[PDB]
């Protein structure tokens, strides 16, 4: 930028375009050759997209060309961290944590006949000794 | 009909970021995505949601070298419309993401320029691992340094994050990294990193 | 069974070999002591309806070892929307006489719920078919029980090719090498989950066995889930045959 007699001192990128906002003819001013100086200005004028704070549920931002990446704690996830893992248990969703059937509702699990349900609420044991989808001679000795 | 499928299936990832998007917006029905590997099962993810994106960065990371495939199904609001995605292997095809100069130092006729260690999103060991933890041999940076007085650039590599430069007594300076994978025929390059002077 | 492997004696206790005058006709699927579930096309040319035979805890047909069970054919039930000589509702509820012994090479089939069976087991990607069918198209039937390990499409893949109904679905391998063949119709499709097995699917038909570019088809079993239960809580009716409503 341009402040009283600024201009006095020799050019800096860091004073001028990373310390305060220069100008396109300011830039021009510390690279002197104007090939060089449209290509500074190029990923210059892409500004910081992590200024608007878009990341969520205590996540980190970090700008890029044009765009962001999110940095999510491990119970979040989504480009903005916005989603929770835990307010998505429903059937559809790993069958709900069920070992054997589920139901929408609290998700409910159930067990198919010759099984039943523990207290954990999601898995299944046999309760006869030949159960149907098991292979006996290798669930002995 | 009561539902239309979903078009323009397209990746976008950045060090491992990866976000599926998709077309378009709903209306009288709903979305859910699917995600599995060559021969794994297929897994949910977004559950009948209206946003035309979904975020499969945690299913990804799970192996980054595996090729992986999507599809996004179509809810009215014997099986539902749906649509398939490019295969997609993030080892391969994700963007690497802008580095930054983390610091220069010059002693006499050298000058030694550090480049900041790009975190990626994969969480192994409850952390989040930089770029050179997953590539390692692959990765490498390229500095591209010149005076204000120069005509043209020179360039340098390195198989680390530091580089050990020659340059002209007296003279100021400029710098650029780049974060460069030789082994890619699809985004070898990143982008360029912002300039640091002396 | 094509490409497949020896399935070991036991690891296939669900697997039922019918009859028919001590021919070799078809396979089944044991989902409980009495009631077996069968492909229908296999019951278009019978004429002894009495001397319909099904055999639980089989592995070798040229050996008798001991851990056969044999029982008569009470009642075969197919939807009234099944028709001979088509593919669509292709699947048989068979009564066997008497019910059968667990034992160590006798177990059933879990027979899930529709929705269970549409939202998780559809996706688990491979899933065991196994049988007595020829080794190769128009080849030589198995001795000995063969088992093969396939993958399944969605019907929208699988029209890469109307010809497959939603009462059906697709897999196997499309180049050609692993798929199942004549005389392995009826058998179990069976999907793991979590400890458990489940019949999603019923050996029905194809084109050809192993050609490339096309795969099994099998009948859709999530279809039937309650047209099945629905007549294991019925009175039995004297003939044979039942074309029972569909559903
Ligand atoms: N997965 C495979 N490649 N083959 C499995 C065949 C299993 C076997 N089924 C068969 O052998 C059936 C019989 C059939 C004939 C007319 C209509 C319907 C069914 N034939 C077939 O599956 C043959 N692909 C012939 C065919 C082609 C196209 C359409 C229909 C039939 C059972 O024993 C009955
Ligand atoms: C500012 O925040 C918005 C959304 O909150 C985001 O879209 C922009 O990219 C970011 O700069
Ligand atoms: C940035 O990264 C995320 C993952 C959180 O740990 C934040 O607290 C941090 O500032
Ligand atoms: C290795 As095995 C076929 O005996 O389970
Ligand atoms: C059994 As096909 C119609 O996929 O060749
Ligand atoms: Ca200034
Ligand atoms: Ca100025
Ligand atoms: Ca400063
Ligand atoms: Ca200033
Ligand atoms: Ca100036
Ligand atoms: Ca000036
Ligand atoms: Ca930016
Ligand atoms: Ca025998």
């Amino acid at each position: 930028a341009n402040a009283f007699l600024e201009e006095l001192r020799p050019g800096s990128l860091e004073r001028e375009c990373k310390e305060e906002q220069c100008s396109f003819e300011e830039a021009r001013e510390i690279f002197k050759d104007a090939e060089r100086t449209k290509l500074f200005w190029i990923s210059y004028s892409d500004g910081d997209q992590c200024a608007s704070s878009p990341c969520q549920n205590g996540g980190s931002c970090k700008d890029q060309l044009q765009s962001y990446i999110c940095f999510c704690l491990p119970a979040f996830e989504g480009r903005n961290c916005e989603t929770h893992k835990d307010d998505q248990l429903i059937c559809v969703n790993e069958n709900g944590g069920c070992e054997q059937y589920c139901s929408d509702h609290k998700r409910s699990c159930r067990c198919h006949e010759g099984y039943s349900l523990l207290a954990d609420g999601v898995s299944c044991t046999p309760t006869v000794e030949y159960p149907c989808g098991k292979i006996p001679i290798l669930e002995k000795r | 009909t009561n539902t239309v499928a979903a078009y323009n299936l397209t990746w976008k990832s950045t060090n491992f970021k990866t976000i599926l998007e998709w077309e378009p917006k709903p209306v009288n029905q709903v979305y859910t995505v699917q995600i599995s590997t060559k021969s794994g099962d297929w897994k949910s993810k977004c559950f009948y949601t209206t946003d035309t994106e979904c975020d499969l960065t945690d299913e990804i990371v799970k192996d980054v070298k595996q090729t992986y495939l999507a599809r996004v199904f179509s809810y009215p609001a014997g099986e539902p419309l749906y649509e398939n995605s490019p295969e997609f292997t993030p080892y391969l095809e994700t963007n690497l993401g802008q580095p930054t100069i983390q610091s220069f130092e010059q002693v006499g006729t050298k000058v030694n320029v550090t480049v900041e260690d790009e975190r990626t999103l994969v969480r192994r060991n409850n952390t989040f691992l930089s770029l050179r933890d997953v590539f390692g041999k692959d990765l490498i940076y390229t500095l591209y340094y010149w005076k204000s007085s120069s005509s043209g650039k020179k360039t340098a590599k390195t198989n680390t994050n530091e580089f050990l430069i020659d340059v002209d007594k007296g003279e100021n300076y400029c710098f650029s990294v780049q974060a460069v994978i030789p082994s890619r025929t699809v985004n070898r390059k990143s982008t360029d990193s912002p300039v640091e002077c002396m | 069974i094509v490409g497949g492997k020896v399935c070991p004696k036991g690891e296939c206790p669900w697997q039922v070999l019918l009859l028919v005058n001590g021919a070799q006709l078809c396979g089944g699927t044991l989902i409980n002591t009495i009631w077996v579930v069968s492909a229908a096309h296999c019951f278009d040319k019978i004429k002894n309806w009495r001397n319909l035979i099904a055999v639980l805890g089989e592995h070798d047909l040229s050996e008798h070892d001991g851990d056969e069970q044999s029982r008569r054919v009470a009642q075969v039930i197919i939807p009234s929307t099944y028709v001979p000589g088509t593919t669509n509702h292709d699947i048989a509820l068979l009564r066997l006489h008497q019910p059968v012994v667990l034992t160590d090479h006798v177990v059933p089939l879990c027979l899930p719920e529709r929705t269970f069976s549409e939202r998780t087991l559809a996706f688990v990607r491979f899933s065991l078919v196994s049988g007595w069918g020829q080794l190769l198209d128009r080849g030589a039937t198995a001795l000995e029980l063969m088992v093969l390990n396939v993958p399944r499409l969605m019907t929208q893949d699988c029209e890469a090719s109307g010809k497959i109904t939603e009462y059906m679905f697709c897999a196997g391998y499309s180049d050609g090498s692993k798929d199942s063949c004549k005389g392995d119709s009826g058998g179990p499709h069976a999907t793991h989950y979590r400890g458990t097995w489940y019949l999603t699917g019923i050996v029905s038909w194809g084109q050809g066995c192993a050609t490339v570019g096309h795969f099994g088809v099998y009948t859709r079993v999530s279809q039937y889930i309650e047209w099945l239960q629905k007549l294991m809580r019925s009175e039995p009716r004297p003939g044979v045959l039942l074309r029972a409503p569909f559903p």
